[PDB]
C-alpha cells in the first residue's frame, strides 16, 4: 500500500511519489506545463539569437497615401 | 435544368410534415427519431442556402451529441406515455387553430416597418424577384466562412469565448454535482 | 450532376437491394417457439424496470461538455496563421478554464464505480 | 513487508517509460510475430489421416 | 455523363470487394498465428470463402421477435450499412482523385463518424430486453468516449495544416510524415481505433455480455450481412484516416528521377504508371494496418467496462490535454504558424 | 518462413486498390484533356476558372495564350442570378 | 509600419483634476512604478486573510469549541490574500495614470523614461509581435478594463502605439 | 463578394458600350499565362494601377462611372508586357505556364522553367521579378537552393531545357 | 424565413400542448432552437455578414449544455420517483 | 512448410496437369512416388521430402469426384 503525503508535507517527496505511483497524472502535468513556461521564457532567447521574426504578409492592395500625381502614356 | 428550381420550398413542407410526426407518434423514441429526421432536414436547408460548413457542425454536434444523450436517456429510464387519443385533444383544437393564425401571422409580421398592419404581412411575400450575383476580384486568399469565425471569436469576442468556457464549466460542474452522493 | 452524389444515393439501392434479395428468397415459415428472444436457451420474466448506477448515465451527460470544446476548438485551427500571438493567449486561456474543470471531475471520481466487496476490515475484538 | 516505493531500484523514468511505452505488451506481441513464420500442424483429412496404434478401436 | 459512372462504378466494386476478402485475409493470418491454415476448401487458394459465406447468409430466413418493433430491427442495418459506406468518398487514392473534392472533407469525415454510434444504440431497443438494453448502453457509451479522443487527435493534426481540405494535408506532408515527429500520437491513435469499432482488444459486448452474439445476437440474413459489412468497412475506413492523416497518404519517395529516366512526355502510360505507384503507396499503409489489427487481436485478453472508463476517461485524457498545450506552444515558439 | 496463403488476400486488397487508383487517375485526366486536376480550388481559382472557359470558348482548360482577346468576349460576360431563398 | 494607429484619439483626455499617463500602461510600467505604500497595501491583504479566518472562527467556531484553522486553510488564505493585494495594488497604481488621483511624482518618471526613448532611437511603446489590425483590437480589449475589476481580471501586455497622448 | 446558391441562373445581355466611352482592347490570356506574367506585368504597371486603386478610393461609391478613364490604362499596359513577352520568349514562356498547368498552378512546382524566363524576360524585357515588404537578411524563396518543398513530378521539357541551358553556358 | 418561423411555430404548440410525456418536450424545445438557428443563418446570409453567424455558433454551444443541464435535471427528478408520470412533473 | 518455393518445386515436380487435378483435389501441392494401388482405384503416395512435417509423409490421391 502506497499513501498519500501530500504536496504541503515535503514538496520534492511528493512529486517524487506522483512520479512513482500516478505517471499518467504527473507526466499529465508535465507536458502541459512545458508548453506555456517555454513559449514565456524560451521565445525572447530565440528573436535575439536563432532568427528574427518575418515580415507580415498583405491582406488586401496595399494603397499607398498619396494624391495621384499625373501618368503619361496609353491616352488612346 | 428548372426541376432543381423548387428545392428549398420542398424542404420547408418535409420540415412541416416531420413535426407533425414528432408531436404525434405513439412509441417516445419513434418520436427522437424523427426529431433527428429533422436535424437532417435543417442540415439539407443549410446547404442549400449555400452555408455547407454549417451541415456538418448540425450533424456533427446536434445529431451526434445531442441526440445521442436523449436516446440514451430513453432506455435506461421509465417515461409513461399515452397516446394521441381524439378524445383527449379535441378540446384543444379551437385553441390550437387560433394559436397557429395569430402566431404565424405575427411570426411573418416582424420583417417590416410599414405603419399599416396589412402592408406588414404582404412584404413577406414580396420576393420573387432574383437577386443579381457580381464577380468582384477583391479578396486574395481563401478565408472561408470558418476561418472569419475563428478570427472574431478570437480577437473581437474573445471575452465572449472566455464567459463561455465558464459555461461549459458549468455544464461539467453541474451534472455532476447532482449526481454524485458525496460519500 | 458530380460523381459525389451518385454515391450517396447508390449505396441505399445496394442495400435495399441486398435486403430486397433476402426478401424475395429465403423461406419466411415461423412460429411461436421460434419466436422470442434469447437468453441462453431459457425463457424468463423480463422485470419492467431495472436500476442502473450513477455512472453509467454520468458518461454520457458528462460526454456532451467535452464534446462542445472539442468543436470550439475547431474555429481556432483554422485561423491560427492570422491571430498570431493574440489568439494563441486567448485559446490558452480557454483551454486552462476547461483543464481545471476536468480536474474537479477527476478529483471527485466521478467515472468510477466502487466496488462493495469489502475484505471485512473490522479485526476481531473479543468479550 | 512489501516494499514501498521509495526503497525500488528502478528510476521513476524508467519504470514510466515502461509505462507509457507498454513494454512487455509489445514483447507479448512479437512472440505470436514470431509465430506467423512458422510451419503449420494441420493435416488434411480425407487425404492425409492421423496417427493409429493397432490397440485403437 | 458516362464518365463519372463509370469511375464510381469502379471505385464502388473495388471497395465493396476488398471488404469481402479482408475477412478471408483476417481468417488466414488468425490462423497462421495459431499455426494451423485458414480456408482452403472454398477456392482454389481458399479464396471467394467470404462469397460463399454471403451467397449462405442471404439465403437464411430472417425472423423478428415478438418483443420487437420490426421496422427499426430492419432500418439499423440499413443505417449502419450506409454510415460506414458514405465515408469512402473523401478519402484520396492520389492528388485530388476523391469521389467528390470538397473544401472541408475532415469535418464531413469526422460528422459520419459520429453517425455510426446510432446503430448500435437504437439496435438495443429493437427486441427490448433488460438484458440486451444495458448491453447496449455499455457498449454506446465506450463507442462516443473514444470518438471523443479520436475527433481531438484529428484537430491536433489539423494544427499544422490549417485546412480543412484533405489533399492539402498530404500534399503539406510531402516535407515529413506527421507519425515521426508524433510517435506517441500513433500509438494512442491505434488503440482509439481498435476502440472505435469496438474491436476484441476492447471489446465487451460479443463476447463478455449477457448476450452470447453481442447485440445483433437475435439476427439471421439480411441484417446479420449488413453489419457483417459495417464492421470491415469501419476497419479499412479507420485504417484510412489514420493513412492520411497520420502516415503518408499516397507518398513513397520523391520518384522525380526514375521518371526522368523512364518517360519523355505526359502521356496517358505515364498517368497511368503513376496512378499505379501513389495508390500502391496508400495501399500498402492500409494493408500493414489491417495486419496490425489482427494482430493485437491475436495475442490479448479482453476488458472490464470499468477497466475501459477507467483508461479513456482518467489516463488517456489528461494525457491528450497536455498535448493540447505542448503542440501549440511548440508551434509559438518558433515562428511557424500554418498559413490557409 | 512466409505463407503466401495468408499475404494471397493481401495481394488481393493491395492490386484492387491498385488498379482502382489507376484507373480513377486515367478517367480524370481523360475528363481535364490530358492534364492534371485541380485538388484545391479557392474561390479566386473558382472564378478564373470561369473567367478561362469563357475566354477560351467552350472548352474546360484548352488554356488559350493570345495577346489581344476576341470580340464575342466582350459580349458572352455573364451574371448570375440567383432565385428568392425564401 | 507597425507604429501607425491608423485610428482617431482622445488627446490628453483627463479623467480627473490631475493629467493622464496612458489610457492603459502595459503590466511591466504599473508593476515599476507603484509606491512603497502600495507593496503595503499588498502585505495587509496577504495578512488579512488568515487573520480574519482565525477571527472569524474566534467568534464563532466551527465545532463548538475553539481551534485554530489547520494550515491547509491558511495557505490558501494566504494564496487569495495575495490575489486581492495584487488586485489592489494594480488597480490603485493604473489610477496614477489615468490621471484621477495624485500622481507627481510618477509624471516627472515619465517625462525621463520618454526622453531616454528618444535619445536610444526606439519606438514610444515598444516594438510588438503583432500586425497593427491586431494591436488596435488588441487593446481595443484592453482599454479601460481596470473597471470590471470586481468580475474578471485582464490586464495590458501588448506593446501597441496608442495611448491618448500626442506625437 | 459571396457566393451563387440554391439555384443560380446564368444570363447574359447582348449590349454595347456607349458613344462617349472609348474602345478598350481586353486581355485575352489565361490563368496560368496570367499567373505566369503576373510579376512582369505588377513590375512594369505598378503606378497605372496604383492610379486605378487610388482613384476608385479617393471617389468612394462613385466607383465604377469616375474611375474608367484609368481603368483603360491598366489593360493597356497590362495587353503591352504580354504581347512583349510573346515577341521575346514565346517558346520560355510556353515552357513555363505550360508547366503551371499541371501541379494545381502551384508557383512551388516549377522552378527550373521560372528560371529559364526570368533569366530571359531580365535580359531582354529588362524587368525584374521581386517580392516586396520583403526586409533584408531573408532570402526570397524563388532563389533559394534546396527548398523543403519539391514538386511530385518535374516535367520533362523544362529539365531537359535547364540542362541545355546549364551546357550553352547562358545560365 | 419561412421554414425556421414554422419550426419555430409548430415546435412550441407541440410543447403547449403536451399531455403525453416528458421527452417530447425536451425535444420540441430543441426544434425550437433549431428554428431560431435558420431565420438567423438566412439572415446573416442576406446581409453578407458572419455576425449572425457569430450568434448561432454560440447558440449551438448554449443548446447543448441546456441539454446536458437539463437533462440530468431529470435524472435528478428520476431518482426518487422511479417512474415519469405521463401527465407531467 | 508453408513457403512458396516449395509449392513452386512440386508444382514443376509433379506436372501441370497434374497439378490442376490435385489443386482441385486437395489445396496443397504434393509430390509423392507411387507406393501402390487399391482394388477400388486410389493410388497411394509417400514423400521423401525434407521439409515435411510429421503426419504429412503419405497420402491417398482418389479416382471419383465423390470420395470418401
Ligand atoms: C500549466 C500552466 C500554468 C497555469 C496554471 C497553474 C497550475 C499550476 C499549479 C501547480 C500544481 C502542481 C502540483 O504540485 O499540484 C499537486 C496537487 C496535489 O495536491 P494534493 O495534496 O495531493 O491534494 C490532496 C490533498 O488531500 C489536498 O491537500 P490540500 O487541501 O492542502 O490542497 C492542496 C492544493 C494543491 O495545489 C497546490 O498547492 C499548488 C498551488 C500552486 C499555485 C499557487 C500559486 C500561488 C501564486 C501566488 C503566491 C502567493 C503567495 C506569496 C506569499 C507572499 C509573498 C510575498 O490544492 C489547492 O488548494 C489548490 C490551490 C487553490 C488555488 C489557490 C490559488 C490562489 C490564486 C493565486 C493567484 C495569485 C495571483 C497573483 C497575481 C499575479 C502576479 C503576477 O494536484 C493539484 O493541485 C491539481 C492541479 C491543480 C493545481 C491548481
Ligand atoms: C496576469 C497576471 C499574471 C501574469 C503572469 C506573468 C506574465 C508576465 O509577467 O510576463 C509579462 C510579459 C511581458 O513581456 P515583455 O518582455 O515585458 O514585453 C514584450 C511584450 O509583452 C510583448 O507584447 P507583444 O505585443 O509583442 O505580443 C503580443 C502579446 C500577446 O499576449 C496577449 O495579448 C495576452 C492577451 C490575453 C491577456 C490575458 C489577461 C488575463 C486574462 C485572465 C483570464 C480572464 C478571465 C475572464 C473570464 C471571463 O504578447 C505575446 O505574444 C506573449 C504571449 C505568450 C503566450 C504565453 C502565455 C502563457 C499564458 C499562461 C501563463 C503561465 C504562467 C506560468 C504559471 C504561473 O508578457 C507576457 O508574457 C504575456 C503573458 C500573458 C499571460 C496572460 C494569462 C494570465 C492569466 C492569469 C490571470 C489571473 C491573475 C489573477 C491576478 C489577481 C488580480 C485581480
Ligand atoms: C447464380 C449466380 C450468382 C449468385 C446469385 C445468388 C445466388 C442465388 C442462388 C439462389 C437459388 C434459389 C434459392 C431460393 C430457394 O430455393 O427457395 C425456394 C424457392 O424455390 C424456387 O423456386 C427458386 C426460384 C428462385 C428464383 C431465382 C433467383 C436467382 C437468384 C437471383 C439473385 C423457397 O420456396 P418458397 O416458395 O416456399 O419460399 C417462399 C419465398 O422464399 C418467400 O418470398 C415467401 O415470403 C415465403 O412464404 C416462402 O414460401
Ligand atoms: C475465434 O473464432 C472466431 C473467428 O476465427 C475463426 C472469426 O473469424 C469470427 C468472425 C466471423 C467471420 C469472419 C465469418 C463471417 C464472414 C462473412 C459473413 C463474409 C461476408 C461476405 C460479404 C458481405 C461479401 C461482400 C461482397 C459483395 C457485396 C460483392 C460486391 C459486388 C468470429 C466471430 C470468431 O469467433
Ligand atoms: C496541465 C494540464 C494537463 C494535465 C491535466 C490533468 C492534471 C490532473 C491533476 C490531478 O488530477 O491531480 C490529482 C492527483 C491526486 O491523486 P489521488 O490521491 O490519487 O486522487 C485521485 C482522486 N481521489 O494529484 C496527483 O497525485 C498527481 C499530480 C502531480 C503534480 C506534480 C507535478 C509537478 C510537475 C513538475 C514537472 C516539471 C516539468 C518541466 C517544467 C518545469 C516548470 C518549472
Ligand atoms: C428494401 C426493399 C423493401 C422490401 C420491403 C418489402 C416488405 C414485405 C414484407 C411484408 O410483406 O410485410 C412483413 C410484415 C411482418 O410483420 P408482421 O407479420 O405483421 O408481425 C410479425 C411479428 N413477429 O408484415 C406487415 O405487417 C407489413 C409491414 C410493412 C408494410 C408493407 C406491406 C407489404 C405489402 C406486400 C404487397
Ligand atoms: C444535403 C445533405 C446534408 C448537407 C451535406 C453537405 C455536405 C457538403 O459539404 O457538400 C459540399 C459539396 C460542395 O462543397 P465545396 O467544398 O465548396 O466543393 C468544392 C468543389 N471544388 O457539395 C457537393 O459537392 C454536392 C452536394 C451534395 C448534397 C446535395 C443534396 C441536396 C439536398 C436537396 C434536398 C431535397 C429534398
Ligand atoms: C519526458 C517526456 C514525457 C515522457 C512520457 C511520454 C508521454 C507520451 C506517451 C504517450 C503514449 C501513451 C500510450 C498509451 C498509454 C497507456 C497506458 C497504459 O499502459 O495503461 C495503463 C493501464 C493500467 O492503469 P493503472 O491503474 O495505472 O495500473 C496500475 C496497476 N496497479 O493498463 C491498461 O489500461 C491496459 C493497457 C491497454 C493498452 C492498450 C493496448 C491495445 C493495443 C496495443 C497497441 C499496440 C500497437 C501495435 C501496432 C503495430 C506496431 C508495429
Ligand atoms: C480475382 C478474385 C477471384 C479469384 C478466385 C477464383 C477461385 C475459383 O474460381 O474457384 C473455382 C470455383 C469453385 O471451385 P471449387 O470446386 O469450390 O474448389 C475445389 C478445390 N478445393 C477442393 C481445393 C477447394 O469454380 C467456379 O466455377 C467459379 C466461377 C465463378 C467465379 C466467381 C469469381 C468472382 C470474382
Amino acid at each position: 500500500i502506497n499513501a498519500n503525503p501530500g504536496f504541503w508535507n515535503g514538496p520534492f517527496r511528493y512529486l517524487r511519489w506522483s512520479a512513482h505511483n500516478r505517471p499518467h497524472l504527473f507526466f499529465a502535468f508535465a507536458i502541459g506545463i512545458a508548453g506555456p513556461v517555454a513559449a514565456l521564457t524560451l521565445t525572447p532567447l530565440r528573436r535575439k539569437y536563432l532568427y528574427p521574426d518575418h515580415s507580415p504578409l498583405p491582406q488586401s492592395y496595399p494603397l499607398p497615401q498619396r494624391a495621384r500625381e499625373g501618368l503619361t502614356g496609353f491616352d488612346d | 435544368m428548372y426541376l432543381t428550381y423548387y428545392f428549398i420550398e420542398i424542404t420547408i413542407f418535409l420540415a412541416i410534415l416531420c413535426t407533425i410526426f414528432i408531436i404525434s407518434a405513439k412509441n417516445p423514441m419513434v418520436s427522437i427519431l424523427y426529431m433527428i429526421a429533422l436535424f437532417v432536414i435543417a442540415a439539407m436547408y443549410l446547404y442549400l442556402i449555400g452555408l455547407g460548413i454549417f451541415s456538418l457542425l448540425y450533424i456533427m454536434i446536434y445529431i451526434g451529441a445531442i441526440a445521442v444523450l436523449f436516446l440514451f436517456i430513453i432506455t435506461l429510464l421509465d417515461i409513461n406515455s399515452t397516446e394521441l387519443s381524439v378524445k383527449s385533444n379535441i378540446r384543444d383544437l379551437p385553441l390550437v387553430l387560433i394559436s397557429l393564425i395569430v402566431l404565424t401571422i405575427s411570426g411573418l409580421m416582424i420583417y417590416s416597418n410599414d405603419s399599416i398592419l396589412i402592408n406588414k404581412l404582404l412584404e413577406a411575400f414580396g420576393n420573387d424577384y432574383n437577386t443579381i450575383i457580381t464577380q468582384d476580384w477583391f479578396n486574395i486568399e481563401n478565408t472561408t466562412l470558418l476561418t472569419t469565425i475563428g478570427n472574431v471569436l478570437l480577437t473581437n469576442n474573445a471575452f465572449i469565448l472566455l464567459v463561455l468556457a465558464i459555461v461549459l464549466l458549468l455544464g461539467i460542474i453541474g451534472p455532476i454535482s447532482i449526481t454524485m452522493k458525496h460519500k | 450532376m458530380n460523381t459525389f452524389i451518385i454515391f450517396i444515393i447508390l449505396i441505399p439501392i445496394v442495400g435495399f437491394a441486398l435486403l430486397a434479395v433476402n426478401i424475395l428468397l429465403a423461406v419466411y415459415k415461423p412460429y411461436n417457439e421460434k419466436l422470442g428472444a434469447f437468453e441462453c436457451g431459457l425463457t424468463s420474466f423480463n422485470q419492467t424496470r431495472l436500476a442502473f448506477n450513477a455512472a453509467f448515465i454520468l458518461v454520457a451527460i458528462l460526454f456532451l461538455p467535452f464534446d462542445l470544446e472539442i468543436s470550439t476548438l475547431l474555429p481556432y485551427v483554422m485561423s491560427i496563421y492570422l491571430v498570431s500571438n493574440y489568439g494563441f493567449t486567448i485559446v490558452l486561456l480557454f483551454l486552462l478554464i476547461l483543464i481545471i474543470g476536468f480536474v474537479y471531475e477527476i478529483n471527485t471520481n466521478a467515472l468510477k464505480i466502487n466496488k462493495h466487496n469489502k475484505p471485512n476490515t473490522d479485526s476481531l475484538i473479543y468479550k | 513487508r512489501p516494499a514501498t516505493w521509495e526503497e525500488s531500484e528502478e528510476g521513476a523514468l524508467s519504470k514510466a517509460t515502461k509505462y507509457f511505452l507498454l513494454a512487455e505488451m509489445f514483447r507479448g506481441l512479437y512472440v505470436v510475430l514470431e509465430q506467423f513464420f512458422r510451419a503449420p500442424y494441420t493435416i488434411y483429412y480425407p487425404f492425409e489421416k492421423g496417427p493409429v496404434s493397432p490397440r485403437f478401436r | 455523363m458516362i464518365i463519372n459512372i463509370v469511375e464510381i462504378l469502379i471505385f464502388l466494386v473495388c471497395v465493396l470487394f476488398s471488404v469481402a476478402y479482408l475477412t478471408v485475409a483476417e481468417r488466414k493470418t488468425l490462423a497462421y498465428m495459431q499455426r494451423r491454415l485458414g480456408p482452403n476448401f472454398v477456392g482454389y487458394y481458399g479464396l471467394l470463402q467470404a462469397f460463399a459465406d454471403a451467397v449462405k447468409l442471404l439465403l437464411k430466413e430472417i425472423v423478428l421477435p415478438k418483443e420487437s418493433n420490426y421496422i427499426i430491427l430492419v432500418i439499423s442495418p440499413l443505417i449502419t450499412l450506409i454510415t460506414a459506406l458514405i465515408g469512402w468518398v473523401v478519402i484520396p487514392l492520389g492528388p485530388g482523385i476523391t469521389l467528390g473534392e470538397l473544401n472541408l472533407g475532415i469535418l464531413f469525415s469526422l460528422a459520419i463518424g459520429s453517425l455510426g454510434v446510432f446503430g448500435s444504440l437504437l439496435s438495443g431497443w429493437s427486441s427490448n430486453s433488460k438484458y440486451s438494453l444495458l448491453g447496449s448502453i455499455r457498449s454506446t457509451a465506450q463507442l462516443i468516449s473514444y470518438e471523443l479522443i479520436l475527433t481531438s487527435i484529428f484537430i491536433i493534426i489539423i494544427m499544422f495544416v490549417s485546412s480543412l481540405n484533405i489533399t492539402t494535408i498530404i500534399e503539406t506532408q510531402r516535407v515529413v510524415w506527421y507519425c515521426i515527429p508524433l510517435l506517441p500520437l500513433l500509438l494512442i491513435f491505434f488503440i482509439a481505433s481498435v476502440a472505435e469499432t469496438a474491436r476484441p482488444p476492447f471489446d465487451l459486448t460479443e463476447s463478455e455480455s449477457e448476450l452470447v452474439a453481442g447485440y445483433f445476437t437475435e439476427y439471421s440474413g439480411s441484417p446479420f450481412v449488413f453489419f457483417f459489412l459495417a464492421e470491415y468497412s469501419n476497419i479499412i475506413l479507420i485504417s484510412a484516416f489514420n493513412g492520411y492523416l497520420l502516415l503518408g497518404g499516397y507518398l513513397s519517395f520523391n520518384y522525380s528521377y526514375l521518371f526522368n529516366i523512364l518517360f519523355n512526355d505526359y502521356s496517358y502510360v505515364s498517368f497511368l504508371f503513376e496512378g499505379l505507384i501513389n495508390s500502391s503507396a496508400y495501399a500498402i499503409k492500409l494493408v500493414f494496418l489491417m495486419f496490425s489489427f489482427i494482430w493485437v487481436r491475436a495475442a490479448f485478453p479482453r476488458f472490464t467496462y470499468d477497466n475501459l472508463i477507467n483508461f479513456c476517461w482518467i489516463i488517456l485524457l489528461p494525457l491528450l490535454f497536455g498535448i493540447f498545450l505542448i503542440i501549440p506552444s511548440t508551434l509559438y515558439i518558433f515562428d511557424s504558424f500554418p498559413t490557409l | 518462413a512466409i505463407p503466401f496463403e495468408a499475404l494471397l488476400p493481401y495481394g488481393i486488397i493491395f492490386g484492387l486498390l491498385t488498379a482502382g487508383g489507376g484507373a480513377m487517375q486515367v478517367l480524370h485526366v481523360y475528363r481535364n484533356g490530358g492534364v492534371r486536376d485541380r485538388f484545391a480550388i479557392d474561390q479566386w481559382d473558382s472564378q478564373m476558372m470561369e473567367r478561362d472557359l469563357r475566354l477560351n470558348g467552350g472548352q474546360g482548360r484548352k488554356q488559350v495564350d493570345q495577346a489581344t482577346a476576341p470580340e464575342a468576349f466582350k459580349h458572352n460576360h455573364v451574371w448570375k442570378s440567383e432565385r428568392p431563398l425564401i | 509600419s507597425s507604429s501607425t494607429p491608423l485610428v482617431k484619439t482622445s488627446v490628453n483626455y483627463s479623467y480627473g483634476d490631475y493629467p493622464l499617463i496612458d489610457a492603459d500602461p502595459h503590466f511591466k510600467r504599473v508593476v515599476g512604478y507603484m509606491r512603497p505604500s502600495d507593496y503595503g497595501v499588498i502585505g495587509l491583504a496577504t495578512a488579512a486573510l488568515p487573520a480574519g479566518i482565525c477571527f472569524a472562527e474566534w467568534l464563532d467556531p466551527v465545532k463548538g469549541k475553539f481551534a485554530r484553522p489547520s494550515v491547509k486553510f491558511l495557505r490558501v488564505a494566504t494564496m487569495l490574500g495575495f490575489a486581492v493585494g495584487f488586485g489592489a495594488a494594480y488597480a490603485r497604481s493604473s489610477l496614477r495614470f489615468f490621471g484621477v488621483t495624485e500622481n507627481a511624482r510618477e509624471y516627472k518618471k515619465d517625462e525621463a523614461q520618454m526622453a531616454a526613448r528618444k535619445a536610444a532611437g526606439l519606438e514610444p511603446y515598444g516594438t510588438s509581435s503583432l500586425t497593427p489590425e491586431l494591436q488596435e483590437i488588441a487593446a481595443k480589449n484592453s482599454a479601460h478594463s481596470i473597471a470590471g475589476l470586481f468580475i474578471f481580471p485582464w490586464f495590458n501586455f501588448v506593446n501597441h502605439p496608442y495611448h491618448g497622448r500626442e506625437q | 463578394p459571396r457566393e451563387a446558391a440554391a439555384h443560380w441562373v446564368p444570363f447574359e445581355d447582348k449590349a454595347n458600350m456607349p458613344d462617349n466611352v472609348p474602345d478598350v482592347v481586353e486581355v485575352g490570356a489565361t490563368s496560368a499565362p496570367l499567373l505566369s506574367a503576373s510579376y512582369f506585368i505588377g513590375a512594369k504597371c505598378k503606378p497605372y494601377n496604383d492610379d486605378f486603386m487610388l482613384c476608385r478610393e479617393e471617389s468612394q461609391g462613385s466607383g465604377a462611372i469616375d474611375c474608367l478613364k484609368e481603368g483603360r490604362r491598366v489593360t493597356r499596359c497590362a495587353v503591352s508586357v504580354i504581347e512583349d513577352i510573346n515577341k521575346s520568349c514565346l517558346d520560355e514562356f510556353r515552357l513555363h505556364w505550360q508547366c503551371l498547368e499541371q501541379n494545381n498552378h502551384q508557383l512551388s512546382g516549377c522552378r527550373k522553367a521560372e528560371a529559364l524566363l526570368n533569366k530571359c524576360v531580365f535580359t531582354k524585357l529588362n524587368l525584374e521579378k521581386k517580392i516586396p515588404g520583403l526586409r533584408p537578411d531573408e532570402e526570397p524563396v524563388f532563389l533559394k537552393k534546396d527548398p523543403w518543398i519539391k514538386p511530385a513530378v518535374d516535367d520533362f521539357k523544362s529539365v531537359r531545357a535547364y540542362a541545355e541551358a546549364k551546357k550553352n553556358g547562358t545560365l | 424565413m419561412f421554414i425556421g418561423t414554422i419550426i419555430l411555430v409548430l415546435s412550441f404548440l407541440g410543447f403547449v400542448f403536451n399531455r403525453r410525456n416528458i421527452i417530447l418536450a425536451f425535444i420540441c424545445l430543441e426544434t425550437m432552437l433549431l428554428g431560431i438557428n435558420l431565420i438567423l443563418l438566412r439572415n446573416s446570409v442576406l446581409f453578407d455578414d458572419i455576425s449572425g453567424s457569430l450568434f448561432a455558433i454560440v447558440i449551438i454551444i448554449l443548446a447543448g449544455v441546456e441539454s446536458a443541464i437539463g437533462l440530468s435535471l431529470l435524472v435528478s427528478y428520476y431518482r426518487l420517483r422511479g417512474v415519469i408520470n405521463s401527465y407531467g412533473i | 512448410s508453408s513457403s512458396l518455393y516449395r509449392v513452386l518445386r512440386n508444382a514443376w515436380e509433379v506436372g501441370p496437369r497434374s497439378y490442376w487435378k490435385q489443386l482441385n483435389s486437395i489445396g496443397d501441392t504434393k509430390s509423392g512416388r507411387l507406393v501402390g494401388t487399391d482394388i477400388y482405384g486410389n493410388k497411394f503416395y509417400e514423400t521423401d521430402h525434407q521439409d515435411e512435417i510429421h503426419l504429412r509423409t503419405r497420402y491417398v490421391e482418389y479416382k471419383e469426384k465423390d470420395y470418401d
